[PDB]
């Protein structure tokens, strides 16, 4: 079961931009020493990405329902563990086969069943008075589930649950895929010391395990926590606290990029090759260094806007009988 | 579980298991060399492993010595007609064998009941509970032990000195279904040997290549299984022995 | 056991309450009928629906059963006066050769306002006191709901011995009320100085003292 | 048809009970019989089902050979032996009634369900019974009003009623349930609100009476004279 809220005022989204972010193994095969190029979805470089806020100093909670194209980047500078899991699903009436990826501070439960999704599903902590330490106690994610086929747990692993308004220290991120029915799902934990204003640095992304669910996913929602604490009444109308986060939400982008591998095997550098003139270059010599000469990367071709179809004077109709 | 046990149902309400999210092998079932009577129609006992169904559908229950030819489709009689009936479309696979030293006792066993009165036939693969007293008449009695009416569910008479003919024989049957949804159940490889430093053939499951297998001096991610190299080449696979 | 049920559901009394219980591919899955059975609390549970096909005598037509694949589902429309019982599943189940039964679950919630509790000492009498026992007695009336956190103290450190608290009951003017015994001897009744009963009853104290001497 | 079951019984920690399920009318000697137990905290389980016609145990694997029943023909009834109880089995049975019927599920229902019998069993086994007298001092009586009472201790098993006067008082009678103690023993309380003109004119007197024990206390309640 959930509550509904009050309307209270929010804080505008931002667009920031992305600095060398949104890559990962496009396959599952050892590479060295060679530069080869695939069709995969990736995150073009330099380009436009949203950004919420989840702080609390006011009172900035958005958790819109965006839809989920073919292929997502959720990159989260998680410092104290405050986003707890995702949910999917199309219209979130207990129609279709939806999907509940939540981390728990016991294990992770991956359950892609119907259960009853209310409007806005989040986490509730409570802060207790004879025991000095943050428990999970407000458990509204679903009503109810009548028929389920398929459940699946994967491994423990712990979770902070105390809030605090300091720097990250942290950086996740997090990529969904949905090919052939099959799920993807690319997260790797890399420290970093930022507030914004991502680095320019690079990591890869490794796999996990597949989810062979062979369903259609076309909305996603992410879900948020709270904290109740000796400040607050307690009730989640008007007064709660959610800590200090940052997620940002970008779309992939079915653009080719050319990998660079190592002699130890992991992704070095990516190169676009519908970006930028240099990197198309880059992309269409596999080489990462081009010395001075001319070359030709594709042809321009200018698609017709308008169609010219008439005719001059002829009139008449036609008889089937 | 379901062959060994401590004791079965009966023939009215029988045991359903169902095969689903798991895996076997039916070559222990046929070199076991303790069953009695061994058919299997539909498909040949040998042959049964490489192509697979969607869902298996088993049945435990008891039966006499004498009534074990009654389990096929094409004949009437008094436990074939009321209690399961075969279908013409029967692709079962029914395996009986005798174990008396557990179903049997001095004194006279007769904890399982069975039915030998009934109104009409039954539709194939349905299970009959029904404890009314069959009518032979016209005229109702309100249930008594009287005339015109008599109680369907009888006794048996299980003795473990018996004959051959007349022993319980713990009989079941493994049918197949062939519905829309991808085979689950079906039969998979097992892992014979490794032999390297010699050109041989492998399948790990993505390529059938036929060469060497030398020791390498270069460690993989604990997430990939091939290997390319410079010329596009799958020269590394990982051994997931 | 192998039947697995919600511990607890929310509705509101005019919408649509769906209820299910999830078990094994053999037991409900298998190709079985269920049972959904009301069990009230002070009388014997009653058959609502066999087969989730078929209607019995005496049960309304607002109680509907389905079983979607390997789990079976229920569907009330309105809430009346009468669900404050909890609803079991029953399926034949061949692993465990008998019929076994899901978990439970509680419809109603809560239904109690607040009040102000009353509550009064008394001190036992002289003839308890040659039973080679002392009975201390802290009775709570005239309170609203029936919930209430009993402790003792004898001025220099609480009890953690002895206690006891016992369930309120409905009085007839839509009351509760209840009592707290402490099991103590003679011995050590007239050393310590005092007694009291320490209640409270959603932030409200209320202190009550004796003196044996 | 209705069937009628036993009422509440208490017995010893490693004896046998002895409890009956009668049938009014018929519809008892053709269809099968089933018992159904229920214990506050877990669900409900079943232990197995009878058939009175055969004569035919039918029990289950999670239960062991320790609980007999049997069926009766020439008055229709049915009777449970159970011997080595334990700490478990703590909990009421129902005499249940089945009635199959035909269908691809055909699983077994409970149509006709019994009444129930409560079989508590516990330590602090039946004792004698000891009532003490309660009286209000003159901190308690501000107004003019006094509260008073009777106190019973070590008093088993249950039930146990108190009445006044022999139900001569009825408007401000609370009785209060029982409570389980450390040693496995109850204890309960009844306060009546009185005015303080009638302390020195009408005495009061608790009658209590306990069937299992045959005993009958009548004490006698009188104001304190210190306070
Ligand atoms: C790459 O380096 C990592 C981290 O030191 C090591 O675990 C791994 O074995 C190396 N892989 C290769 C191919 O050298
Ligand atoms: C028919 O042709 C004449 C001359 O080419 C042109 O002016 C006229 O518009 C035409 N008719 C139609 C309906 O276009
Ligand atoms: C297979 O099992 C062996 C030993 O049980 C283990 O060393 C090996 O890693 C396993 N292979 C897997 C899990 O792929």
């Amino acid at each position: 079961q959930c509550v509904n809220l009050t309307t209270r005022t929010q804080l505008p989204p931002a667009y920031t931009n992305s600095f060398t972010r949104g890559v990962y193994y496009p396959d599952k095969v050892f590479r060295s020493s060679v530069l080869h190029s695939t069709q995969d979805l990736f995150l073009p470089f330099f380009s436009n990405v949203t950004w919420f806020h989840a702080i609390h100093v006011t009172k900035r909670f958005d958790n819109p329902v965006l839809p989920f194209n073919d292929g997502v980047y959720f990159a989260s500078t998680e410092k104290s563990n405050i986003i707890r899991g995702w949910i999917f699903g199309t219209t979130l009436d207990s129609k279709t086969q939806s999907l509940l990826i939540v981390n728990n501070a016991t294990n992770v439960v991956i359950k892609v069943c119907e259960f009853q999704f209310c409007n806005d599903p989040f986490l509730g902590v409570y802060y207790h008075k004879n025991n000095k330490s943050w428990m999970e106690s407000e458990f509204r994610v679903y009503s109810s589930a009548n028929n389920c086929t398929f459940e699946y747990v994967s491994q423990p692993f712990l979770m902070d649950l105390e809030g605090k308004q300091g720097n990250f220290k942290n950086l996740r991120e997090f990529v969904f895929k949905n090919i052939d029915g099959y799920f993807k799902i690319y997260s790797k934990h890399t420290p970093i010391n930022l507030v914004r204003d991502l680095p320019q640095g690079f990591s890869a992304l490794e796999p996990l395990v597949d989810l062979p669910i062979g369903i259609n996913i076309t909305r996603f929602q992410t879900l948020l926590a709270l904290h109740r604490s000796y400040l607050t009444p307690g009730d989640s109308s008007s007064g709660w606290t959610a800590g200090a986060a940052a997620y940002y939400v970008g779309y992939l982008q079915p653009r080719t990029f050319l990998l660079k591998y190592n002699e130890n095997g992991t992704i070095t550098d990516a190169v676009d090759c519908a970006l930028d003139p240099l990197s198309e270059t880059k992309c269409t010599l596999k080489s990462f260094t081009v010395e001075k000469g001319i070359y030709q990367t594709s042809n321009f071709r200018v698609q017709p806007t308008e169609s010219i179809v008439r005719f001059p004077n002829i009139t008449n109709l036609c008889p089937f009988g | 579980e379901v062959f060994n046990a401590t004791r079965f149902a009966s023939v009215y309400a029988w045991n359903r298991k169902r095969i689903s999210n798991c895996v076997a092998d039916y070559s222990v079932l046929y070199n076991s060399a303790s069953f009695s009577t061994f058919k299997c129609y539909g498909v040949s006992p040998t042959k049964l492993n490489d192509l697979c169904f969607t869902n298996v559908y088993a049945d435990s229950f008891v039966i006499r010595g004498d009534e074990v030819r009654q389990i096929a489709p094409g004949q009437t009689g008094k436990i074939a007609d009321y209690n399961y009936k075969l279908p013409d479309d029967f692709t079962g696979c029914v395996i009986a064998w005798n174990s008396n030293n557990l179903d049997s006792k001095v004194g006279g066993n007769y904890n399982y009941l069975y039915r030998l009165f009934r109104k009409s036939n039954l539709k194939p693969f349905e299970r009959d509970i029904s404890t009314e007293i069959y009518q032979a008449g016209s005229t109702p009695c309100n249930g008594v032990e009287g005339f015109n009416c008599y109680f369907p569910l009888q006794s048996y008479g299980f003795q473990p000195t018996n004959g051959v003919g007349y022993q319980p024989y713990r009989v079941v049957v493994l049918s197949f279904e062939l519905l829309h949804a991808p085979a689950t159940v079906c039969g998979p490889k097992k892992s014979t040997n490794l032999v390297k430093n010699k050109c041989v053939n492998f399948n790990f499951n993505g390529l059938t290549g036929t060469g060497v297998l030398t020791e390498s001096n270069k460690k993989f991610l604990p997430f990939q299984q091939f290997g390319r190299d410079i010329a596009d080449t799958t020269d590394a696979v990982r051994d997931p022995q | 056991s192998v039947l697995t049920q919600p511990p607890s559901v929310s509705g509101a009394p005019g919408q649509r309450v769906t209820i299910s219980c999830t078990g094994s591919s053999s037991n409900i899955g298998a190709g079985y009928d269920v049972h959904w059975y009301q069990q009230l609390p002070g009388t014997a549970p009653k058959l609502l629906i066999y087969g989730n096909s078929n209607r019995p005598s005496g049960v309304p037509d607002r109680f509907s059963g389905s079983k979607s694949g390997t789990s079976a589902s229920l569907a009330i429309t309105g809430l009346q006066a009468e669900d404050e019982a909890d609803y079991y599943c029953q399926s034949y189940d061949s692993s465990l050769s008998g019929s076994v039964f899901g978990g439970g679950t509680k419809l109603t919630v809560l239904g109690q306002p607040k009040a102000a509790p009353s509550v009064t000492l008394f001190p036992p009498s002289s003839e308890e006191l040659q039973a080679n026992k002392a009975t201390l007695v802290c009775l709570i009336s005239d309170f609203y709901p029936g919930a209430v956190t009993v402790a003792w103290k004898a001025d220099s450190s609480p009890v953690k011995a002895g206690v006891e608290t016992t369930t309120p009951s409905k009085q007839s003017n839509n009351k509760y009320a209840a009592s707290s015994y402490l099991s103590l001897t003679p011995e050590q009744w007239k050393s310590h100085r005092s007694y009291s009963c320490q209640v409270t009853h959603e932030g409200s104290t209320v202190e009550k003292t004796v003196a044996p001497t | 048809v209705q069937l009628v079951e036993s009422g509440a019984e208490v017995k010893k920690p490693g004896s046998s009970v002895k409890v009956s399920c009668k049938a009014s009318g018929g519809t008892f000697s053709s269809y099968a019989i089933s018992w159904v137990r229920q214990a506050p905290g877990q669900g409900l389980e079943w232990m197995g089902g009878i058939i009175p016609i055969l004569g035919i145990a039918n029990y289950a694997q999670k239960f062991q050979g320790r609980v007999t029943i049997t069926a009766d023909k020439s008055t229709s009834t049915a009777y449970m032996e159970l011997s080595s109880l334990r700490s478990e089995d703590t909990a009421v049975y129902y005499c249940a009634r089945e009635n199959g019927y035909s269908g691809y599920g055909a699983a077994a229902n409970f149509d006709l369900w019994g009444r129930g019998t409560l079989v508590t069993v516990s330590s602090a086994s039946t004792k004698g019974p000891s009532v003490f007298p309660l009286a209000p001092s003159s901190k308690s009586t501000s107004g003019g009003t006094a509260a008073l009472g009777c106190l019973v201790k070590d008093y088993f098993p249950e039930p146990v009623t108190v009445s006044w006067n022999s139900g001569a008082l009825t408007s401000g009678v609370h009785t209060f349930p029982a409570v389980l103690q450390s040693s496995g023993l109850y204890s309960l309380s009844s306060v009546v609100t009185v005015p303080s003109s009638s302390l020195g004119t009408q005495t009061y007197i608790c009658n209590v009476n306990h069937k299992p024990s045959n005993t009958k206390v009548d004490k006698k309640v009188e104001p304190k004279s210190c306070d």
